[PDB]
RNA sequence: GGCACUAUGGGCGCAGCGUCAAUGACGCUGCCGGUACAGGCCAGACAAGAAACACUUGUCUGAUAUAGUGCC
């Protein structure tokens, strides 16, 4: 129960820049097991990166990182490291370090993994969102209900928080995953379905919060009529 | 050459009580150096099977591993509700190590057709010089869905982006959002902007459209 | 790769010197090439050590091997 691994030190870093992840062990002596780094791109799968071997310091790399990354351990500190160099837009991910088990107990299976650190690489500066209403109307009514929403447009970095009527409205909302625009910025929309007859009777406000740029935006969404 | 790990199915929709088998095939012999994982959204992976058939300590017995040469199938005898997640095979036969791309297991329910909504660009955004045209497909199952944008009947490519929700906690349906991006100028050069929605619950592809400058 | 044929500087002939090459091959002599037992040692294979490689320690293959050719 007492094995634990705590990554630390990830962040934003510009393309070509460098960043050193940490991997603190506790509950076991790090020296007698093989320690890995695995990465997982946003929305993608797990991608093995690196490993260093007990008693030998034998290190290994995946092709996509070879010659840039430098896996190491420091047994006086019970910690493993991942030095990352000439980082690329593709290197954006959450990084896990992992303990491969004891040979007789778990083969070469990875029996403990950290909770991951987030590594984001971009040339994009921080930029607060534009919010543009997605106005409800006909073309957005399917009988008793209407769809309406906000576009959170051209912000960096993740995440934003989107609430409706300062949190008072929650059911039937969908806030969508951010999508990365080829400009290096993110952009998402959030939609709410309401009973159509409430369009004249209940006001609706999207509350868009983007702490990195320290901007809070309320957009009243109003119907279009004719 | 690096060993290839390719999984099937890439996603699988099943219900509690189902016998589920995920298959995975290595590009060379990897003996039994194959590990399985369960990963749930936002959390870190959890080991299920090592040595391709050794049930990892503390993992419930409905999980089992199996091998025929380079064929590795992780099978769950009787699906339980906390099993809905992503699964991974891994070879640790040689460095570099290789993971499969992943099999997501989603909840099977009755076919539900999308409700389609479209939203023309704001007066506010158009003032900025950009026009984004948004199509929402609401509360459908299964996930598979064609969104096809037409501007004066011309099929659009490379100017739209899609986003999908995770299967809903309460009706186990999804929602998708395709946004068309245009320059303001590209927008005023045309009149009819349309969303074409093609889906299994629909008898034929449904379309929602508008005319630039409509009340 | 397997088979069949054929040949057989100790699995470790070197003073070695080169070369390719990043380390085994290759080449070049020169001695010695007699015979066998070696010791020792090395390499491959495997196993265990908190152990993918490396290491330690244990057995095992090193004419059941090695090589040229022929053949599918």
């Amino acid at each position: 129960s007492e094995v634990q691994l705590v990554e630390s030190g990830g962040g934003l870093v510009q393309p070509g820049g460098s960043l050193r992840l940490s991997c603190a062990a506790s509950g076991f002596y790090i020296s007698y097991s093989s320690i890995h780094w695995v990465r997982q791109a946003p929305g993608k799968g797990l991608e093995w990166v690196a490993s260093i071997s007990p008693y030998s310091g034998s290190t290994y790399y995946a092709d996509s990182v070879k010659g840039r990354f430098t896996i190491s351990a420091d047994t006086s500190k019970n910690t493993a490291y991942l030095q990352m160099n000439s980082l690329r837009a593709e290197d954006t991910a959450v990084y896990y370090c992992a303990r491969q088990g004891y040979r007789r107990r778990s083969g070469r299976g990875f029996d403990y993994w950290g909770q991951g650190t987030l590594v984001t690489v971009s040339s994009a500066s921080t930029k607060g969102p534009s919010v543009f209403p997605l106005a409800p109307s006909s073309k957005s009514t399917s009988g008793g209900t209407a769809a309406l929403g906000c576009l959170v447009k051209d912000y960096f970095p993740e995440p934003v928080t989107v609430s409706w009527n300062s949190g008072a409205l929650t059911s039937g909302v969908h806030t969508f995953p951010a999508v990365l625009q080829s400009s290096g910025l993110y952009s998402l929309s959030s939609v709410v379905t309401v009973p159509s007859s409430s369009l004249g009777t209940q006001t609706y406000i999207c509350n868009v919060n983007h702490k990195p740029s320290n901007t809070k935006v309320d957009k009243k969404v109003e119907p279009k009529s004719c | 050459s690096d060993i290839q790990m390719t999984q099937s199915p890439s996603s699988l929709s099943a219900s509690v009580g189902d016998r589920v088998t995920i298959t995975c095939r290595a590009s060379q012999s990897v003996s039994s150096a194959v590990a399985w994982y369960q990963q749930k959204p936002g959390k870190a992976p959890k080991l299920l099977i090592y040595s391709a058939s050794s049930l990892y300590s503390g993992v419930p017995s409905r999980f089992s591993g199996s091998r025929s040469g380079t064929d590795f199938t992780l099978t769950i005898s009787s699906l339980q509700p906390e099993d809905f997640a992503t699964y991974y095979c891994q070879q640790s036969y040689s460095f570099p190590s290789t993971f499969g791309q992943g099999t997501k297991v989603e909840i099977k329910r009755t076919v539900a057709a999308p409700s389609v909504f479209i939203f023309p660009p704001s007066d506010e955004q158009l003032k900025s010089g950009t026009a984004s045209v948004v199509c929402l497909l609401n509360n459908f199952y299964p996930r598979e869905a064609k969104v096809q944008w037409k501007v004066d009947n011309a099929l659009q490519s490379g100017n739209s982006q899609e986003s999908v929700t995770e299967q809903d906690s309460k009706d186990s349906t999804y929602s998708l959002s395709s946004t068309l991006t245009l320059s303001k100028a590209d927008y005023e050069k045309h009149k009819v902007y349309a969303c074409e929605v093609t889906h299994q619950g629909l008898s034929s592809p449904v379309t929602k459209s508008f005319n630039r400058g409509e009340c």
